[PDB]
C-alpha cells in the first residue's frame, strides 16, 4: 500500500504536500491517482493484560 | 540467493516481532549441534597457517 | 483428562479438536499453565 | 570486535536490486499486512536518509 | 460485609488504564485513534471506579503522556493535541483525533498507544498496590 516509483526505487515523498516526483530519476506521476491511502492498523493479539482475559481462555 | 535468505530472515525476524512466532531455544539441544576433535583442530591449523 | 476439562471449561465429551485448540491456546501462556497444572496437582494428590 | 552495519545497507550492496523488489520480497503475500508494511516502509525511509 | 471488603479492597487497590482497554485500532491518513474498553457492568465486576473518572483521568493523564512519548520518539527520530471524542453517554470508546506535519517519519502507533495505555494510572495510593483478602473465619486483606 505505499508508493514506489518505477524508473527509480527511490520511495517518494508524501503527494499531500505536492505533485509526486522521486528525488534520483525525476519522474512525474499523477499525484491524484493514489489519493486516499488508507492503513487500517490493528493492535496485534495477547496485546492487553486483563483481569478477565482468562474468563475468555 | 545469500539476498533471498536474507529476506526470509528479516521476514522472520518481524513474525517474531509481532508474536506471529515462538521464540527459539538456544538453550536446548533442538537448536544445537556438537563440535569433534579434528574439526577444531583444522580451524586451529589453518588459523596458524 | 477430567481435570483438563473442567479447568479449560470444556466437558469431559467435548470434541478432540476443540479441546485441542483450546490446550494450545492455553500453554502458550504460562499463567495459564500454572492454574492448569495447580489443578491437575491438586486432582492427582488426592487420589494419591 | 562487533560491528553493526544496517541491513539495508548490506541489502542494496549484495544485489542490483530496487527498493521494490526488497519490499515485494519481504512481504509480498497478503497484499497489505498492516504490521510487517508499515515496519518494512520505516526500514526502509531510515536507510533512505 | 463481604460486598463492603471488596469494595474497599477496590478502593485502596490501584488500577492501570491498560487493564480496561479491549483491541485498539489506530487509523492512519489526519492521524485518528479509536480505542476499546469493556462493558460497563463488566468493567464494574473487577471494578467499580466509574465512567466519568475514566473520562477525566483518560483525558487529561493519557493525553499527556502519550505527547511525552510522542515527542521523545520524535527526539530520537530526529536524529498538537487536536480533537477529543469519547463515548460520553455509554463508555464504550475513545477516539482521539490527531494531526501531524507530513514531513515526519511513521510512527508505531500500535506500540505506542499500548505503552501509554499501559503507563497511566486512574488512580493509586502512592507507592502501594495489589491489595488481596486471604483466608481462621478472620477477615483480613493482605496488601503489597
Ligand atoms: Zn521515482
Amino acid at each position: 500500500s505505499l508508493i514506489f516509483c518505477s524508473e527509480c526505487g527511490n520511495l517518494l515523498e508524501s503527494t499531500t504536500a505536492q505533485w509526486t516526483t522521486c528525488d534520483q530519476c525525476q519522474s512525474v506521476y499523477p499525484s491524484e491517482q493514489f489519493a486516499n491511502l488508507v492503513v487500517e492498523t490493528k493492535s496485534s493479539a495477547s496485546a492487553f493484560p486483563s483481569a478477565l482475559k482468562l474468563k475468555h481462555s | 540467493d545469500k539476498f533471498r535468505l536474507l529476506l526470509f530472515m528479516i521476514r522472520k525476524l518481524y513474525a517474531l516481532v509481532a508474536g506471529e512466532c515462538c521464540a527459539d531455544n538456544p538453550d536446548s539441544p533442538q537448536h544445537q549441534e556438537i563440535l569433534l576433535g579434528g574439526f577444531l583442530y583444522g580451524q586451529i591449523l589453518k588459523e596458524k597457517i | 483428562l477430567e481435570a483438563a476439562s473442567e479447568y479449560v471449561g470444556l466437558s469431559t465429551d467435548s470434541p478432540i479438536a476443540l479441546l485441542n485448540a483450546n490446550l494450545e491456546e492455553v500453554y502458550r501462556d504460562d499463567e495459564k499453565l500454572q492454574g492448569l497444572d495447580a489443578a491437575m496437582k491438586g486432582k492427582m494428590n488426592g487420589l494419591t | 570486535n562487533e560491528y553493526l552495519i544496517p541491513s539495508m545497507m548490506i541489502l542494496k550492496a549484495l544485489l542490483e536490486t530496487s527498493d521494490k523488489e526488497i519490499f515485494e520480497g519481504i512481504v509480498g503475500k497478503d497484499l497489505g499486512n498492516t504490521f510487517l508494511t508499515d515496519r518494512v516502509e520505516l526500514m526502509l525511509r531510515a536507510y533512505k536518509s | 460485609s463481604d460486598k463492603r471488603a471488596s469494595a474497599f479492597c477496590k478502593e485502596v487497590n490501584k488500577l492501570v488504564l491498560s487493564e480496561v482497554v479491549r483491541q485498539v485500532r489506530v487509523t492512519e491518513k489526519t492521524y485518528a485513534i479509536r480505542l476499546d474498553l469493556y462493558s460497563r457492568d463488566e468493567y464494574q465486576d473487577e471494578y467499580g471506579v466509574l465512567q466519568e473518572e475514566i473520562e477525566s483521568t483518560f483525558s487529561n493523564r493519557f493525553l499527556k503522556i502519550l505527547n511525552r512519548i510522542i515527542k521523545s520518539y520524535l527526539a530520537k527520530s530526529k536524529q498538537n493535541c487536536k480533537h477529543l471524542d469519547f463515548d460520553y453517554v455509554n463508555g464504550e470508546w475513545a477516539t482521539v483525533e490527531l494531526v501531524f506535519p507530513i514531513n515526519t517519519e511513521k510512527l508505531l502507533m500500535v506500540s505506542l498507544v499500548e505503552k501509554a495505555c499501559s503507563e497511566t494510572v486512574i488512580h493509586e495510593i502512592p507507592g502501594i498496590t495489589r491489595c488481596f483478602s486471604k483466608p481462621d473465619t478472620v477477615p483480613k486483606v493482605i496488601t503489597e
